[PDB]
RNA sequence: UUUCUUGCCGGAGGUAGAGCUACUGGAUGGCCGAUGGGCCCCACAGGGUUACUGACGUCAGCCAAACUCCGAAUGCCGGU
RNA sequence: UUGCCUCCUAAAAUGUAACGGAGGCGCCCAAAGGUUCCCUCAACCUGGACGGCAAUCAGGUGUUGAGUGUAAGUGCACAA
RNA sequence: GUUACGGCGGUCCAUAGCGGCAGGGAAACGCCCGGUCCCAUCCCGAACCCGGAAGCUAAGCCUGCCAGCGCCGAUGAUACUACCCAUCCGGGUGGAAAAGUAGGACACCGCCGAACAC
């Protein structure tokens, strides 16, 4: 037995994280016309879901480990972008063009940013 | 005599003097005590008073338990004085009292001195009273 | 040492309320309810009389042999709601119990004997929780002083309890505390 | 032999001023209040004031979001 | 006065559109701010009259 | 790691007295420094 | 008939009562025992002894128009 | 004493009188206004030269007891 | 469809919490390694941001079991109360607490994705 005392640095980071989702979250929500890109991310993999939160269900979803992602030898961007335009044409699919972005509580930027302006230039206006 | 050092208002309304004592009904401290049948406001000197007849009759040995306080100010306006001007000056303090409170405990070792010096005090009180002892 | 339970009557109250409890109250009977793992609150009337005997005879904690118009079970006093000026037993609840059934119950606490005349001795704790069976209930227990020394505490770890009974009372619970008969010069010192 | 107070403020007519299951216009104030005891709940806005009121014609409901009491409108169905 | 009447007057076209106050033991410059001027048209700095 | 408001600092070359080479990092701007007492010169540090 | 009454339904309260280890204050008696009190060996180190005063805490019983973890009956708003 | 604001009286909607019980106001801030993003205090224990309970540093416990320009009340840690 | 999975939510937001004991690392979730580049510290690549896959279940996460603390909580009685009787006392019919007891509870529900026979 070695009882550790202190907190770790998940920890913080995770409730950290909850914390400014949550604050974010006081004024974003998605309805079935203007859903919600609620995105996830990782020192692997960025998740999206584009969310109806009038009943708490997912209209379309993507992340970084599908197969063709994961086919990209490029870099973080770049499946950052794949992601992006898989989600627009999942949208786009879905019969939807207008969306809010929820950006999770991680700050707007480097591989997030790339996602949004690349499902921006695919179609999805926001 | 007994008085609270500081009372957040000092001006306050009569005690509602209705109803049944909830609080405050058992012997717990002593083994025999007085026990209240009547509403009133039982100021310090009464109790100042049947504390000093207690310990005179036992004068022994022996705890005289006051587990009352008087901590409820009466106002008095001066006299001679017409109504209006406001509400006077605090200038008596009292313990609002309803029937089924015990208002003196006491523990000694006999039983006809303790249940003696118990009614000396209750002679001392505006209410009548009885001797209550610790068991059922 | 089991405790012979004791034997009333009771019947199902028809109708429940402030006034059905006054009148039974006032036909010489009490209101009571049976509770426990028997998982049926049943409101039971019961003969004052006989019950404020039994009380008498056998404290507040003692089992009893209730005849439900017929059935026949065992209870226990858990409750008895009173009047504080009448004196009255107003209601009484009653745990089912079987044989061989531990129970946390509280258990009177006398002092008894002569002490020591120059200290007078005082109880803070009248009353100590102890664990044990049904029958095996001791309506009271006591305490031993006889001559102690200068003024002494005594807490329940250190008191003779009975067999099959377990104290669940924390140990450094204090029940009766020798302490020093105040003086002259000492007893109308403390008061104002 | 004079009385230092006996000054005191206009009653401000707080409280409820529409309750459950009644119908309101959109833009009918609801209740007025000092801080927020009532929170805005859905299709229900807030006032400069902390006067909550609607933004949707419907029925008056109220609501516990959150360990937070909150008002409601409810859109009635169209006859 | 320590926190008077002021009123603010565009430049390019010298209305006093708005009246404010402020503190002349903490301001005491000529107070000017970007304020919207109703015959320009749009937002044009207004200074201290 | 800011433009330039720290205080510089180079790598340097620290020589004791009584023989050790150190191979450190300073603020020094010469870079360069020779201490006689050093980890292995205390009577407290070597027992001496 | 929009009025009023009665039944049912949808509401928001903080009164009576109660409780307080749920807050703000008052307030009874115990228990351990500080810090700060005195003394010894002898230093104003350090240690222990002593009616010490006895922070905090804790056990049990209480109190409040401007206290509330709670909390009705009525009344009130609406519908039916 | 006379206008305004807050509380209790005021009897759980609103309103409610007395030379009833308590206090504030006649301002302040070009940021103490707008928006965007980020954070969580007070207190307590432990470890530190000045530095003492107390000043700044580090570790922990800490859900609100701190703070909110300004009385009081209602709020606010989702943070106001 | 199975899952000692990962997200996004809901519930008059603790019956869900705190604590304790015992497990796990498929993909995932993490920690971890570095600061070349976007970006960052009122100093610090600790945080945030960007790149990587050497090591890990020690945490975070999730799973199972404990009722020790916190939480929930009846039935009955009682307090209080509306209306009505009633020459003060007091009573009847309806409503009915707080505290306490019996007990409950180590949450439940939903929608997407991951691996897996498909
Ligand atoms: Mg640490
Ligand atoms: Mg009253
Ligand atoms: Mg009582
Ligand atoms: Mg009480
Ligand atoms: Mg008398
Ligand atoms: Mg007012
Ligand atoms: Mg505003
Ligand atoms: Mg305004
Ligand atoms: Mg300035
Ligand atoms: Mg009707
Ligand atoms: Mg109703
Ligand atoms: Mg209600
Ligand atoms: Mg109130
Ligand atoms: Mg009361
Ligand atoms: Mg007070
Ligand atoms: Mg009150
Ligand atoms: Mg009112
Ligand atoms: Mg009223
Ligand atoms: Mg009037
Ligand atoms: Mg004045
Ligand atoms: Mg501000
Ligand atoms: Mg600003
Ligand atoms: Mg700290
Ligand atoms: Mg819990
Ligand atoms: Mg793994
Ligand atoms: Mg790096
Ligand atoms: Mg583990
Ligand atoms: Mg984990
Ligand atoms: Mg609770
Ligand atoms: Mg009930
Ligand atoms: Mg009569
Ligand atoms: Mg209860
Ligand atoms: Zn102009
Ligand atoms: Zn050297």
């Amino acid at each position: 037995a070695h009882k550790p005392v202190g907190q770790n640095i998940s920890e913080v980071r995770r409730n950290a994280r909850l914390r400014r989702h949550a604050r974010l979250r006081k004024k974003v929500a998605g309805t079935a016309e203007v859903p919600r890109l609620v995105v996830n991310r990782s020192a692997r993999h960025i998740h999206v879901q584009l969310v109806n939160d009038l009943n708490g269900t997912t209209l379309a979803a993507a992340s970084s480990i599908e197969a063709d992602v994961r086919a990209i030898d490029g870099d973080k961007k770049a499946h950052s972008v794949r992601v992006g335009q898989l989600i627009a044409e999942r949208a786009k699919a879905a019969g939807v063009e207008t969306v809010v972005f929820d950006r999770g509580g991680y700050t707007y930027g480097g591989r997030i940013a790339a996602l949004a302006d690349a499902a921006r230039e695919a179609g999805l206006k926001f | 005599m007994l008085i609270p050092r500081k009372v957040k208002h000092r001006k306050q309304h009569h005690p509602e003097q209705r109803g049944i004592a909830s609080g405050g009904t058992s012997v717990s401290f002593g083994d025999y005590g007085i026990q209240a049948l009547e509403h009133a406001y039982i100021t310090n000197r009464q109790i100042e008073s049947a504390r000093i007849a207690i310990n005179r009759h036992i004068k022994r040995g022996g705890k005289v338990w006051i587990n009352i306080f008087p901590d409820r100010p009466l106002t008095k306006k001066p006299a001679e004085t017409r109504m209006g001007s406001g509400k006077g000056s605090p200038e008596w303090w009292v313990a609002n009292v309803k029937p089924g409170r015990v208002l003196f405990e006491l523990s000694y070792p006999d039983e006809k001195t303790a249940r003696d010096a118990l009614t000396r005090a209750i002679h001392k009180l505006p209410i009548k009273a009885r001797i209550v002892t610790r068991e059922e | 040492t089991a405790n012979i339970p004791n034997k009333l009557t009771a019947n199902v109250r028809t109708r429940t309320g402030k006034g059905a409890s006054r009148q039974a109250r006032r036909d010489g009977k009490v209101p009571a309810v049976l509770y426990g793992h028997g998982t049926d609150p049943q409101h039971l009337e019961l003969n004052a009389r006989d019950f404020a005997a039994v009380l008498r005879s056998h404290g507040t904690n003692a089992i009893l042999t209730l005849d439900i118009e017929g059935t026949e079970q065992l209870a226990l006093t858990k409750a008895l709601d009173v009047h504080p000026i009448r004196r009255n037993i107003q209601h009484a609840d009653l745990l089912v119990v079987q044989r061989g059934e531990k129970v946390t119950v509280e258990v009177t606490v006398l002092v008894e004997g002569d002490a020591t005349p120059g200290t007078l001795v005082t109880q803070d704790a009248n009353t100590i929780e102890i664990e044990a069976e049904a029958l095996s209930i001791p309506e009271q227990l006591t305490v031993s002083v006889e001559g102690v020394e200068a003024g002494t505490q005594i807490t329940a770890g250190q008191i003779s309890l009975p067999e099959g009974v377990n104290l669940i009372s924390d140990p450094e619970l204090l029940v009766v505390n020798v302490v020093e008969a105040p003086s002259a010069e000492a007893l109308e010192e403390e008061g104002a | 032999s004079s009385s230092r107070n006996g000054r005191d403020s206009a009653a401000q007519r707080l409280g409820v001023k529409r309750f459950g299951g009644q119908v309101v216009k959109a833009g009918e104030i609801l209740v007025r209040q000092r801080g927020t005891h009532f929170h805005p709940g859905v299709n229900v806005g807030r006032g400069g004031d902390d006067t909550l009121f609607a933004l949707a014609p419907g029925a008056v409901e109220f609501g516990a979001k959150r360990g937070r009491k909150t008002v409601n409108i409810v859109p009635v169905a169209r006859p | 006065d320590v926190r008077p009447k002021i009123t603010l007057a565009c430049e390019v076209c010298k209305h006093r559109n708005y009246i404010t106050k402020k503190n002349r033991r903490n301001d005491p410059d000529r107070l000017e701010i970007k304020k919207f001027c109703p015959n320009c048209g749009t937002h044009q700095p207004h200074k201290e009259s | 790691m800011k433009t330039g408001i720290h205080p510089e600092y180079v790598d340097t070359t620290v020589q004791c007295g009584c023989g050790h080479s150190f191979t450190t990092r300073s603020t020094k701007q010469s870079g360069t420094i020779v201490v006689e007492v050093c980890s292995q010169c205390h009577p407290f540090y070597t027992g001496k």
